[PDB]
């Protein structure tokens, strides 16, 4: 993309502030969901919430015109090839809110069955707890993401990004070794 | 029971267990942590739920979990009739069909 | 932590020596967790809490 | 046989499977046996169901196909002996007294520890006419799981035969095509089947983590 | 001659350290030396696969943003000529979505050093 | 032919052994009576009035805990009979009144038998609107148990315990009335060995473990079958552990073993592997210091060592291993460093012992059982030490003792506390002269009684002859005898080869044969044929450097005779590769370390003294890899498959082998070598290791080494007078190695005899004074 190769400075931010509220704008969820906890995005939808307010309501039917994939549900093993699938046929810029604790983590369903988490298969932008979530909290989390989509970098700030994240992911300890205060 | 902190025990309740009942509080430290423990035995109940007969056969070996829980969920039953319901009709008429049928994949693959 | 279905709740124990006390009695909760992304809200763990230490308030 | 189905004995008080946290309790041996044949005087319409189902059928076939009754919590359960499974569904469908036209499935159960017949097939039958319902009962060894498919009487239980199959094995011979319907065809293995281990993982926790439940303690 | 370079993909710096610990400067001493790359980002591991250059991807399937199963498919969709990958898998269960990867192998959780170092021979001979 | 009596419970008949009790009838046939006083192993009390039924024929409900079975007696329990339930009830609900209401804070919540037995047996809610009685909680009876006697209720369990089963009366049934209560005398500490098991006989929280204070509950505990790897008892035991840390380990079910009981040791001491000496990678040596190194370095580096080492290389296995692991090191010497130098005995030993072990020990398994020692007339212990060494052999004894009046003769220096509780008599010798009152004792009628029995413990071996004059008792009399080492590996070690002339299955090295048979069972051209060096032998040749590499699989040099000369052999060595669990000496100077996983993490089966099989899958799922798979693997990189990828191959190879079943290796046959005379401020040191001792195993865990024993030098009235001192005052016993102080205490030994604990703090008797059993050490005061 054109907007990639245009160098850093005022240019660059600027493009880079423009896409941001344009794209948190405008974001079409896919219609994917699955489980329970699409009837909860279908309740969001709904009159008594609205997520049209928020440009999101064309919850786009094909891939291709998705820009947000809410998981919402949970994704069994066979479905998982499927969900990738969807997700892959998406194009960029994607992001994938994995709505419900089933989607997130597996939730409650820890068993052979289902996949524990919707990122053993498509990166995970914003988790989502719930069980399932109420339509606020689906909102909450979907204006967290605005929040993430708008300071999206582009081109070499892209890129520097991705550096910085990389060094500062490297050395977080993992949580199995967060053992403040037990026994 | 809820107050200003929220939702939880009534203090009523926790009075009763930490305070004044030694039977209390043992009936609830067990019939919360591991539960009752169900006759060994075989049963099935049929309920009408909205698209059907939702069925559960349940075998209890006496422990206090379920040995076997199984449900006959309507929905999985009823998406048998789709191959009856859309053959020799359009896309557009499948669409109505299934629709009718009103499937609730949660309950048909469980 | 006991009744939780989705074994969303982490909790150890420890004793309220004299030094130190956070709670009545001679045992408290010292590390106490709860896994939000296991947690289906079922309320099984205030039912159980036999001192109401733990509630479900309505912030979501 | 005669005696009640001994499905698993379990030792010690208290229900514990291991060894026990206490020492002194676990010589307890009780044996954990579903109900037994009733006694003839079924109660309501079972005695009618049971005297028709053994007029249509000969004698010597009723001998042959019936292996148990059980009247429990007021419903009826026919432990029907395999192979002749076929003929006393069709008895049951077809005769206009009994006229049980609606199966309403298959449910798959395990018994590891129940000897020869590890493996249960239960049919929920129910006459919208005669508004009735029993169940009917099959087992199959463990080393033979196979059982007559009812395809031919009672169209429903395909993908219920097929689901069955799919958790626990249950070879439904005669089916027109007994493939796995819930797992992925190339899934290794039969879910629900007690043997195969529930496949969770450990719950993530600042310096900790949980087993799933099937590793750690219960008192069953 | 060329120092095989191994992609080790891993939220968690302990499996990457376990990795690396199997695995040293030669799997064997027949085998070329051996250069390590670690990677805790999805982005990061699919650039660094985007410039090549690497004989081998050992992707945890157990990372916590982006699953390494997920990296596997996404990188066998993307890259052309892509490095074998092997993936570390969280439980007995998922060996059937580590078929779906397309991994060249899997390795359960935990790992077991001389299975990996088996492993990762195969892949590279 | 055992007497049947029958008798109807409830309105089922059923038939049992005369004597049975009628709660264990009613167990037999599936009835639960609710009982807390009632146990099986202790002799039944009728306290807790629990287990009430109603009798034909009884004007009084009738404890069945107490009641024997008899031909035509009809039992009518809560289930079909109103008045048992109501005395049943009322007995619960007069047990509930004064508990505390501690569940959700009691340890014993989850898993508490009163619980259970209210829930299942009492009312649903109390009538009891007066004050409870209360105490102090919790106190504190020893360093590992406390106690909340406000839970107790009183079933004198942990009492009836400490008496019967255990000879230790440390605590007892204080006070009278409402204020009786468990407890200790006044400070004296319940000083037991076994005193864990009155924490698992409690029925309720009143006894608990202070280690698994507050860990956990019994549902978060992942929760698997073991055995103890400490001693040779072979314990069956339940290991609980909670987020990949073992919590606490109870004694498990094996009636054939063990029962229900444990010694401390086992139930406490699983914290070794937790105390950050841990190794977690495979270490190097470059430039000196020992660094980190991948797992394909080390592995070559060793390899390229061990090949450079040709067939000058020592093999010393250690007693830790399991079985499998053993005769992967007796496989992976023979087959891979072609050499026959592989010793488990990291201990004193001799040649006699080896050559005892080939001919009487090797492949004759099951031999003698424990349910044999219940019964045996005459029990003869020599350099054994039932209670410091297999405490669980010492509660068969005891159990014998008090049931079937079993008669315990011990060839030991003095009465140890283990022999008086077993009302056993001693022979009093010197160590040294134990030959001499073995060939003494061929004329004792005691041992020609049918079924009599000697148990020989391994530090027999340090005393020259004494094996073989065991032996030739045993032939003499016809009393079987049964050797009894203290680690738990040592008899699997001797069943999988580990020794310089043995072979797996006790085929002797010695027979062509044998080695024929073996080389084709391993599908190898041919074993090495020259004599295998023992322990002492390797580490003397390694010390003049005459050895090129080691191969030390979890040895403690400090237990070796001459901690000194093993230092110095392993640093002498050119190269050393260890296969260790723990930072030790030999890690210290190792040039190669490889991490092995502890018993919890991995598979196997250990071999008890009786030779049965004791196997154990790993309870912690972990990388950690068995001595076995290293050892494997090595053979791997050095090019020579071992065939062992994993404890099922190890089984199943050596199951293949079987037993030799040929030529039994000829008798020890050695001569009682002369004792070494001591002079004037000179004694003879005896010594033997105590349960809790300086153990390496037992480290992690301060209250179990607080529960240890006080160390004291014993010494004969006469022989403190001559050397000056009193008894409590401090006492040296040195050599030219160094010196050991310890309190005195007179014990009526033989005269000129010293006894000091062989490895208690402040003893460490081969580290100090370089020294075994039975040598000559100067005594003096202060
Ligand atoms: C090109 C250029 C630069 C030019 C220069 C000038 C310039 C900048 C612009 C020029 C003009 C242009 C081009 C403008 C751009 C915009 C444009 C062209 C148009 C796009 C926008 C547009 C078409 C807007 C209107 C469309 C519209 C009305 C959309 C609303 C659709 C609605 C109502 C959607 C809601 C549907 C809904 C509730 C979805 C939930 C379903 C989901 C996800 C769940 C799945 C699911 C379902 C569906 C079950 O049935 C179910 C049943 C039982 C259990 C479970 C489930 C379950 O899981
Ligand atoms: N190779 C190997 N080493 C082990 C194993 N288990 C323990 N060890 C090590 O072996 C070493 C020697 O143990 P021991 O000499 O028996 O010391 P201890 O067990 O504490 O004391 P005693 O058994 O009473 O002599 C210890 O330092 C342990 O770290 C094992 O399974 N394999
Ligand atoms: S998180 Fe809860 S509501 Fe959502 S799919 Fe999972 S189980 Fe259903
Ligand atoms: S609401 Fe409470 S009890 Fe229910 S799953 Fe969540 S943490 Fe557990
Ligand atoms: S001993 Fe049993 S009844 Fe008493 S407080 Fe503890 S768990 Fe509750
Ligand atoms: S402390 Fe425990 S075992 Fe001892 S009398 Fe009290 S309840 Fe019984
Ligand atoms: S007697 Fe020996 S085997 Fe038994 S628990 Fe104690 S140390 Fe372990
Ligand atoms: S158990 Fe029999 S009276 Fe106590």
């Amino acid at each position: 993309g054109l907007e990639e190769r245009l160098p850093g400075g005022i240019l660059l931010s600027t493009v880079e502030t423009v896409a941001g509220y344009v794209r948190k704008g405008s974001l079409w969820p896919a219609t994917f969901g699955l489980a329970c906890c699409a009837i909860e995005m279908m309740s969001t939808a709904g009159p008594r919430f609205d997520i049209a307010r928020f440009g999101m309501e064309r919850f786009s039917a094909t891939p291709r015109q998705a820009d947000l994939m809410i998981v919402a549900g949970r994704v069994s093993q066979k479905m998982a090839p499927v969900l990738r699938q969807i997700y892959d046929q998406m194009v960029e810029p994607k992001w994938v809110l994995a709505m419900g604790v089933c989607a997130s983590s597996g939730g409650m369903f820890n068993n052979y069955a289902v996949v524990q988490g919707v990122d053993h298969v498509v990166p995970v932008d914003i988790y989502l707890p719930g069980c399932p979530p109420r339509p606020e909290m689906l909102l909450h989390a979907i204006l967290k993401l605005h929040d993430k989509i708008q300071q999206m970098p582009l081109g070499v700030n892209r890129e520097e990004a991705i550096r910085e994240a990389e060094q500062a992911a490297l050395a977080v300890p993992p949580t199995i070794e967060l053992k403040g205060l037990l026994r | 029971k809820l107050g200003p902190d929220g939702l939880g025990n009534s203090p009523e309740h926790i009075a009763k267990i930490m305070g004044r009942s030694m039977e209390g509080l043992i009936h609830h430290f067990k019939l919360v942590t591991e539960g009752i423990r169900v006759p060994p035995g075989q049963v099935y109940v049929a309920v009408e739920s909205p698209r059907g007969e939702l069925g559960v056969h349940m075998v209890s070996d006496g422990g206090t979990r379920p040995y076997r829980v199984h449900y006959r969920d309507p929905s999985f039953t009823n998406l048998q009739a789709v191959a009856a319901t859309c053959e020799g009709g359009m896309v557009a008429d499948a669409i109505a069909a299934v629709a009718s049928i009103d499937p609730v994949m949660g309950g048909v693959d469980r | 932590a006991w009744a939780c279905p989705a074994d969303a709740i982490y909790v150890e124990g420890a004793d309220n020596t004299a030094d130190e006390r956070y709670s009545p009695g001679e045992r408290y909760g010292r590390v106490y967790q709860i896994n939000y992304l296991r947690c289906i809200g079922c309320g099984l763990c205030i039912e159980a809490c036999p001192t109401r230490a733990l509630t479900m308030t309505t912030e979501y | 046989g005669d005696e009640p189905e001994i499905i698993a004995v379990r030792r010690g008080m208290f229900g514990n499977r291991d060894t026990g946290d206490t020492s002194g309790y676990g010589r307890l041996v009780r044996p954990v046996a579903l109900p037994g044949s009733t006694p003839r005087p079924y109660g309501g319409y079972f005695d009618a169901v049971m005297d028709r189902l053994a007029e249509v059928l000969g004698e010597e076939r009723y001998a042959m196909s019936i292996e148990r009754v059980v009247v429990y919590r007021d419903q009826l359960t026919i432990e029907v002996s395999r192979v002749q499974l076929p003929a006393v569904a069709s008895v049951l469908r077809d005769d206009p007294d009994l006229r049980f036209e609606l199966c309403l499935g298959v449910s798959g159960v395990h018994y590891p520890e129940d000897t020869g017949r590890e493996l249960h097939a239960v049919y929920p039958l129910m006459s919208i006419t005669h508004n009735r319902r029993i169940q009917l009962e099959v087992a199959a060894p463990d080393a033979d799981p196979h059982i007559p498919s009812l395809y031919a009487v009672y169209p429903t239980t395909d993908w219920h035969e097929r689901e069955t199959y799919d958790f626990f094995g249950i070879i439904f011979d005669g089916h027109p095509s007994l493939t796995r319907i819930e797992m992925p065809d190339d899934w290794e293995g039969h879910p629900q089947r007690k043997d195969y281990p529930l496949g969770g993982i450990p719950v993530e926790y600042h310096g900790a983590q949980i087993p799933p439940p099937d590793q750690r303690r219960s008192y069953s | 001659s060329a120092p095989l370079r191994i992609l080790v993909y891993s939220d968690n710096p302990r499996t990457r350290e376990q990795v690396r610990l199997a695995l040293g400067k030669r799997i064997h001493p027949e085998l070329p030396e051996i250069e390590y790359v670690d990677v805790a980002t999805a982005p990061m591991a699919i650039s660094q696969m985007d410039a090549g250059g690497f004989d081998l991807a050992i992707l945890d399937g157990e990372a916590t943003p982006a699953g390494g199963m997920g990296v596997a498919k996404q990188v066998k969709d993307e890259i052309d000529d892509c490095p074998p990958i092997l993936v570390l898998t969280g439980r007995a269960d998922d060996a059937w979505l580590a078929k779906w990867s397309r991994a060249e192998a899997a390795v359960p959780h935990p790992i077991d050093p001389i299975r990996l170092s088996d492993a990762v021979v195969s892949l590279l001979r | 032919p055992v007497e049947m009596v029958s008798l109807t419970i409830d309105d089922h008949e059923i038939s049992v052994p005369k004597g049975t009790l009628l709660i264990r009838a009613a167990e037999l046939m599936g009835i639960q009576i609710p009982r807390f006083c009632d146990h099986p192993l202790l002799d039944p009390v009728g306290a807790c009035r629990q287990c009430l039924v109603e009798v034909e024929g009884q004007r009084k409900p009738m404890a069945s805990c107490t009641t024997t079975v008899m031909p035509d007696m009809v039992v009518r329990t809560q289930f079909t009979s109103e008045a048992a339930d109501k005395a049943q009830r009322g007995v619960m609900e007069l047990l509930l009144i004064n508990h505390p209401l501690d569940c959700p804070i009691c340890d014993k919540g989850g898993e508490c038998p009163l619980q259970n037995q209210a829930m299942s047996n009492g009312r649903p809610e109390t009538r009891f609107e007066d004050v409870k009685r209360t105490f102090p909680k919790p106190i504190s009876i020893s360093s590992q148990v406390l106690l909340d006697r406000e839970r107790c209720v009183l079933c004198a369990r942990c009492t009836r315990f400490s008496s019967q089963i255990a000879g230790d009366p440390f605590i007892d049934l204080m006070e009278r009335g409402a204020l009786q209560q468990v407890g200790i005398g006044q400070d004296k500490p319940f000083q037991s060995y076994f005193s864990g098991n009155t924490v698992q006989i409690c029925p309720v929280g009143a006894l608990t473990g202070t280690a698994y204070r507050f860990r956990a509950r019994p549902f978060d505990l992942v929760s698997s079958p073991s055995v103890c790897e400490h001693c040779a008892s072979g314990c069956a035991q339940r290991t609980d552990h909670r987020r990949g840390k073992v919590l606490r380990r109870l004694a498990g079910d094996e009636p054939e073993v063990n029962e229900e009981w444990n010694c401390d040791k086992g139930r406490w001491a699983f914290t070794y592997a937790t105390v950050g000496d841990r190794i977690t990678t495979p270490m190097l040596r470059d430039g000196g210091v020992l660094r980190p190194a991948s797992w394909s370095e080390a592995l070559t580096v060793a390899a390229a060592g061990l090949l450079t080492a040709a067939g000058s290389t020592g093999v010393l296995v250690g007693g830790r291993c399991t079985v499998e692991d053993a005769y992967a090191y007796a496989k992976f010497a023979r087959m891979v460093l072609n050499t026959n130098d592989v010793d488990f005995r990291a201990r004193p030993h001799s040649a006699e012992e080896a050559e005892f072990l080939a001919a009487h020990v090797a492949g004759q398994t099951m031999g003698l059982r424990y349910a044999e020692l219940e019964n045996a007339p005459t029990v003869l212990l020599a350099g054994f030490e039932p209670e410091e060494e297999s405490p669980i052999v010492f509660l068969r004894l005891r159990k014998g003792v008090r049931k079937n009046g079993v008669q315990v003769v011990a060839v030991a220096p003095w009465a140890s506390r283990g022999l008086t509780k077993l009302a056993g008599t001693v022979v009093p010798t010197v160590p040294g002269d134990e030959p001499a009152a073995l060939d003494g004792m061929h004329d004792d009628d005691r041992l020609r009684r049918p079924g009599a029995v000697i148990l020989v413990g391994e530090r027999l071996a340090t005393s020259p002859g004494a094996l073989s004059a065991a032996v030739r008792l045993a032939a003499a009399t016809g009393a079987r005898l049964a050797w009894i080492p203290r680690r738990a590996g040592e008899r699997g070690a001797i069943e999988a080869g580990a020794l310089p002339n043995l072979l797996p299955g006790g085929r002797p090295v010695d027979d062509a044969d044998a080695r024929a048979e073996v080389a084709r069972a391993w599908y190898i051209s041919a074993l090495p044929e020259a004599p295998g060096r023992d322990t002492a032998a390797i580490l003397s040749t390694a010390a003049s450097g005459h050895l090129a590499a080691l191969l030390v699989g979890g040895v403690e040099l400090g237990d070796l005779p001459d901690p000194e000369l093993a230092v110095a052999a392993v640093r002498t060595t050119p190269f050393v590769v260890s296969l260790e669990l723990r930072e030790s000496a030999v890690t210290e100077l190792a040039d190669v370390v490889f991490p092995v996983a502890p018993v919890v993490e991995k598979a196997g089966s250990f071999l008890n003294w009786e030779g049965r099989p004791r196997p154990f899958a790993p309870s912690l799922k972990t990388n950690a890899i068995p001595d076995l798979r290293v050892l494997h693997y090595l053979a791997d990189e050095i090019g020579v498959d071992l065939a062992l990828p994993t404890a099922e191959a190890a089984d199943a190879e050596l199951a293949q082998l079987g037993t030799w079943g040929g030529a039994r290796p000829p008798a020890p046959t050695a001569p009682p070598t002369a004792r070494p005379e001591a002079g004037s401020g000179q004694a003879v040191l005896a010594s033997w290791r105590m349960l809790l001792d300086a153990g390496r195993l037992q480290d992690g865990e301060p209250h179990l080494a607080g529960t240890a024993v006080r160390p004291v030098a014993r010494m004969s009235a006469a022989t403190a007078a001559g050397i000056g001192a009193s008894d409590g005052a401090p006492v040296t016993v040195s050599t030219e190695r160094g010196a050991v102080t310890l309190p005195l205490a007179v014990t009526d030994m033989p005269d000129g005899v010293v006894w000091l604990p062989m490895n208690s703090p402040g003893s460490a008797v081969h580290q100090r004074l370089g020294v075994t059993a039975g040598a000559v050490v100067s005594i003096g005061a202060g």
